[PDB]
């Protein structure tokens, strides 16, 4: 009870890391990971590896931009490898005692889908056996997601709802398949729309639209 | 809260802030 | 000229430690270091004792509520640590490098001022032989800055003005004297006006502003 | 510009954003 507590703090100090950290220990300590918990663990690595995306994304900009570029491409390295580090920390989690324990419908997709993401962005800046092998765990992940998903939760679901979002960004910007994207995604939205009948959900329906009249004006 | 929940917006707003002469990176929404 | 480039790689990636590095390598190498230089290491010393000061805040805030306090008080000191470190390193290079090679009015009085920001962030937290022997370093650094300042830069100038600023920060916060803290901080503010007939200028006159009605109101 | 470049701004965001009940902290505006 303490650690998750210790997580509350870490997160209203934004010390990330640490917060990662606590929750990794509570896991471990840890039977069924609660919401509450499952929800920090999940903020905390979406922050800590948030930040080396995005500091990832502004460099290989400058790199690009450039084209120094060696410097920038140490620089881009030590940050690459943060990044598998994070990854690397929070998937190995996901097999050990986070997947295997799910005990419900929307346990199994959060996890499997989280899985996903974690691979997806091992795929984003990866190269080789490497890039190809998490373009694959990826996909299959999402799949096995999707297939839970899509039939035993609402389409109006967080969760099914970010699963989809997410799976579609997969092969808009990995496999680069737009076409598989936009098909995801308009279903994903259309199928929530036959059902409006909130605020997690509402955003990411948002997303969708916005991904698709991007993807749409290339 | 796309800038707060997504990192397209947060990138957005990074580099809107920190001047960046540098042409537009690529993304889409993710959650 | 490399460690400075690499400096503003890490600064538009907000990786704000890793520019502290840089820039003290930079000054090592360096002779008379430049406003560029000289600016770059202290916003990248300003964001990253910025973020402890701010987790600093928010979780004394929390201890406050509190009376778990001891957790908190533990995590409190693992950030107070950070803070004499991070303190600590930009202090000693002002005495070895930075300050006695000042060559001109503005230089020393950045560069005293940096010197009573830092002893005064020591202040804000220390406790013992440690805060008075902070309070004090911090008031003689001020004030040589203030003799200088107020004797070769224009009131209008934003280091004499910022210096104003800080300096009747650390009256108000550090001291406790409110008194010496208004006039210091009226004082700076009417000759400012005296002479407007821009822009890192005018914001820190509307900070003085906004610190006179707010400590005229307690 | 007064949460971009001075802690009290800062840490006002900061906590307007946590949902953070907690009373007022003291501080002011420093540079
Ligand atoms: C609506 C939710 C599903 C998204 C939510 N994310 C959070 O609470 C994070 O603190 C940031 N909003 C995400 C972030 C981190 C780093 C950079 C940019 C954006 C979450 O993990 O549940
Ligand atoms: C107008 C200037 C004198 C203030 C300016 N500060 C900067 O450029 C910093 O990136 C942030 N704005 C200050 C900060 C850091 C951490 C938390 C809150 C605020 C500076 O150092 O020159």
């Amino acid at each position: 009870e303490e650690n998750v507590y210790m997580a509350k703090l870490a997160e209203q100090a934004e010390r990330y890391e640490e917060m990662v950290e606590f929750m990794e220990k509570v896991s471990n300590s840890l039977e069924e990971l609660t919401v509450e918990e499952r929800n920090l663990l999940s903020v905390a690595y979406k922050n800590v590896i948030g930040a080396r995306r995005a500091s990832w994304r502004i460099i290989s900009s400058i790199e690009q931009k450039e084209e120094h570029v060696n410097s920038i491409r140490e620089y881009r390295s030590k940050i690459e490898n943060e990044l598998s580090k994070i990854c690397d920390g929070i998937l190995k989690l996901l097999d050990a005692k986070l997947i295997p324990s799910a005990a419900s419908g929307d346990s199994k997709v959060f996890y499997l889908k989280m899985k996903g993401d974690y691979h997806r962005y091992l795929a984003e800046f990866k190269t080789g056996a490497e890039r190809k092998e998490a373009a694959e765990s990826t996909l299959t992940a999402y799949k096995a997601a999707q297939d839970i998903a899509t039939t035993e939760l609402a389409p109006t679901h967080p969760i099914r709802l970010g699963l989809a979002l997410n799976f579609s960004v997969f092969y808009y910007e990995i496999l680069n398949s737009p076409d598989r994207a936009c098909n995801l995604a308009k279903q994903a939205f259309d199928e929530a729309i036959a059902e409006l009948d909130y605020k997690d959900s509402t955003l990411i329906m948002q997303l969708l639209r916005d991904n698709l009249t991007l993807w749409t004006s290339d | 809260r796309r800038e707060l929940h997504t990192l397209k917006g947060h990138v957005e707003a990074v580099v809107k802030l920190k001047g960046l002469d540098i042409e537009t990176i690529q993304q889409s929404y993710d959650i």
